[PDB]
RNA sequence: CCUCCUAAAGAGUAACGGAGGAGCACGAAGGUUGGCUAAUCCUGGUCGGACAUCAGGAGGUUAGUGCAAUGGCAUAAGCCA
RNA sequence: AGGGCUACACACGUGCUACAAUGGCGCAUACAAAGAGAAGCGACCUCGCGAGAGCAAGCGGACCUCAUAAAGUGCGUCGUAGUCCGGAUUGGAGUCUGCAACUCGACUCCAUGAAGUCGGAAUCGCUAGUAAUCGUGGAUCAGAAUGCCACGGUGAAUACGU
């Protein structure tokens, strides 16, 4: 089922399968099910339809994909269009957390440019 | 003609006094929705065209008009002919019924829609806003489609001014943004 | 970032900005306590945060408070 | 061999005069019947940006014409079936 | 005083962690050595999801504390998928240290979840409790170990020959 949106996590255990949501993680799923009166060893796929409509209802509390990434960027933008070291780092594509650029950064920055 | 009647009823008069019109045969009438969706691309796939068409063929109860090029002098490419779109205007009943289809279930079936443009109008008094992405609304299945969609929509009313264009739609259920 | 509970700043800026807040806006602020946090009273104030060579101009904005003056002054010159 | 100027408002006229083209192409790019009409700019529109498709407004043969140039073409010779 | 030594298109050395099913994860559970400690190690109890906080006993030590070994084993699950693999990255919010965490601290919660499917030419260590792998402690030090030094658990293969 689309559930939070599109995402059709099936043939898997309720927990993990539920984490498929672009906004929920292991912790959220392992707790959301119980709160929704749902087990974990249960395959959402073969899950009772009615029991699915419950997940959606409770998962709606947490922010996901849509409004998630939407705001997740807003924040960045803020400190970015502010002038703080954090922002500067973003526009420059360098590690904001404050790592070492002289070496190791293939993640934050592009690979090689010899 | 569900919303159509509403026009003659609630609307018309609302404007007849607000806009202080003299003849009922003046009130800015709704002159067919247009719909276009300039899919373009083609070349790469060419099949996505009929796809964007079949999609529109669903969004609308009529038959899509796969348009062609015209100038040919296109950097992208294009050579006089060559498929590139599918307008597909609206037909009276289907038109208003459509004006109903959306604004009541389409615009409602948002993505984050927190208000609608209040300037998507023109100089004459016609509005045209892009959905940005086909909300999958009552179309051939839902999770069964293809790489996004999106399209354009234009109202076009006998409004002698953009202002009068506001009255119309406003008398209806145009969500807008304010 | 984190510093438990209690926004901290150096007296210097406080005594100066506080007097400014009341005496209204005016010339910038010569301070090195970049490690100090930005408060709402400094909002719209003229501050000159030094980095290593000289001070730099700054305008305390809303979304610009829970931070430190220092992060608004690039220490190292690059390209 | 074709087109314009030279060529003195009929035809026609010379130069080792000034400028370009032809040696083909189409079973439709012929026939007829029926229908259509641009270029370009402005404005407003998902991805559409200088420049695609869409909506209006201005505009009016400045488009188009299988290929040069001249003349012609809306009753269109231009466009679709 | 503040900044710099933590700069960056880049290149090289030494390492840490992965690419998984000789495994991940859940639950239950068995065996160790060697050390450190009165501006110290800090229990029990209480609160907090957690880092940690409040109160506060004991030990200057075969008495007390750091301190709950990890592999392993039993059951269960996942069924080979870039995955319940792998965790960089970043975002939001916090804890503690210390005047002081912007540049530049360690850690926690939730979310995010990249590279990576065992690595070319070439090259390194190791002959036995060795290699491989698993955990544990200490010096430095307010607070920044995958480094260094040290400890024990499990525990191979191969050596014709020059
Ligand atoms: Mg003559
Ligand atoms: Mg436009
Ligand atoms: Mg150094
Ligand atoms: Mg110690
Ligand atoms: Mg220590």
């Amino acid at each position: 089922a689309r559930i939070a949106g599109i995402n059709i996590p099936d043939h898997k255990h309720a927990v993990i399968a539920l984490t498929s949501i672009y906004g929920v993680g292991k912790t959220r799923s392992k707790a959301i099910l119980a709160a929704a009166g749902i087990a974990e060893d249960v395959k959402i796929s073969e899950l009772s339809e009615g029991q699915i409509d419950t997940l959606r209802d409770e998962v709606a509390k947490f922010v996901v994909e849509g409004d998630l990434r939407r705001e997740i960027s807003m924040s960045i933008k803020r400190l970015m269009d502010l002038g703080c070291y954090r922002g500067l780092r973003h526009r420059r594509g360098l590690p904001v957390r404050g790592q070492r650029t002289k070496t190791n950064a293939r993640t934050r920055k592009g690979p090689r440019k010899p | 003609a569900k919303l159509h009647d509403y026009y003659k009823d609630e609307v018309v008069k609302k404007l007849m006094t607000e806009f202080n019109y003299n003849s009922v045969m003046q009130v800015p009438r709704v002159e067919k929705i247009t719909l276009n969706m300039g899919v373009g691309e083609a070349i790469a796939d060419k099949k996505l065209l009929d796809n964007a068409a079949a999609d529109l063929a669903a969004i609308s109860g009529q038959k899509p008009l796969i348009t062609k090029a015209r100038k040919s002098v296109a950097g992208f490419k294009i050579r006089q002919g060559y498929p590139i779109g599918c307008k597909v205007t609206l037909r009276g009943e289907r038109m208003w019924e459509f004006f109903e289809r959306l604004i009541t279930i389409a615009v409602p079936r948002i993505r984050d829609f927190r208000g609608l443009s209040a300037k998507s109008f023109d100089g004459r008094g016609n509005y045209s806003m892009g959905v940005r992405e086909q909300i999958i609304f009552p179309e051939i299945d839902y999770d069964k489609v293809d790489r996004v969609r999106g399209l354009d929509i234009t109202i076009t009313t006998t409004a002698k001014s953009d202002e009068e264009g506001r009255a119309l739609l406003a008398a209806f259920d145009f969500p807008f943004r304010k | 970032r984190s510093l438990k509970k209690g926004p901290f700043i150096d007296l210097h800026l406080l005594k100066k900005v506080e007097k400014a807040v009341e005496s209204g806006d005016k010339k910038p602020l010569r301070t090195w306590s970049r490690r100090s946090t930005i408060f709402p009273n400094m909002i719209g104030l003229t501050i000159a945060v030094h980095n290593g060579r000289q001070h730099v101009p700054v305008f305390v904005t809303d979304e610009m408070v829970g931070h430190k003056l220092g992060e608004f002054a690039p220490t190292r010159t690059y390209r």
